[PDB]
């Protein structure tokens, strides 16, 4: 339900390495 | 290089209506960090839920890809 940009900005917010692009 | 357990994988969970919600994540990622994403997807938080992969349930200290968790893998989702 969400895009690689949106799951990143979630992930960032918890602490957790970005998923690459 | 981009090494083994950190490209993108995308997670497919199925709810006890039958619906799907994809989680995109990394293979390096816990079950316990997929769940705080899945979580935050879907309106919940992470110890209102259990997870299953094909009978077992996923232990949240141990990785995705260490329990074969791939891209387009089903989890089944349940809540307590």
């Amino acid at each position: 339900s969400l895009s690689i940009e949106e799951t990143n900005e979630l992930r960032a917010s918890l602490g957790l390495k970005l998923i690459p692009p | 290089l981009v090494p083994r357990g950190s490209h993108m994988i995308e997670v497919v969970v199925n709810d006890r209506l039958g619906k799907k919600v994809r989680v995109k994540c990394l293979g390096e990622d816990s079950v316990g960090d997929f769940k705080k994403v899945l979580s935050l997807q879907i309106g919940t938080q992470p110890n209102k839920i259990v997870l299953q992969k094909g009978g077992s349930v996923l232990k949240d200290h141990i990785s995705l890809e260490d329990y074969e968790v791939h891209d387009q893998t089903n989890l089944e989702l349940y809540y307590l």
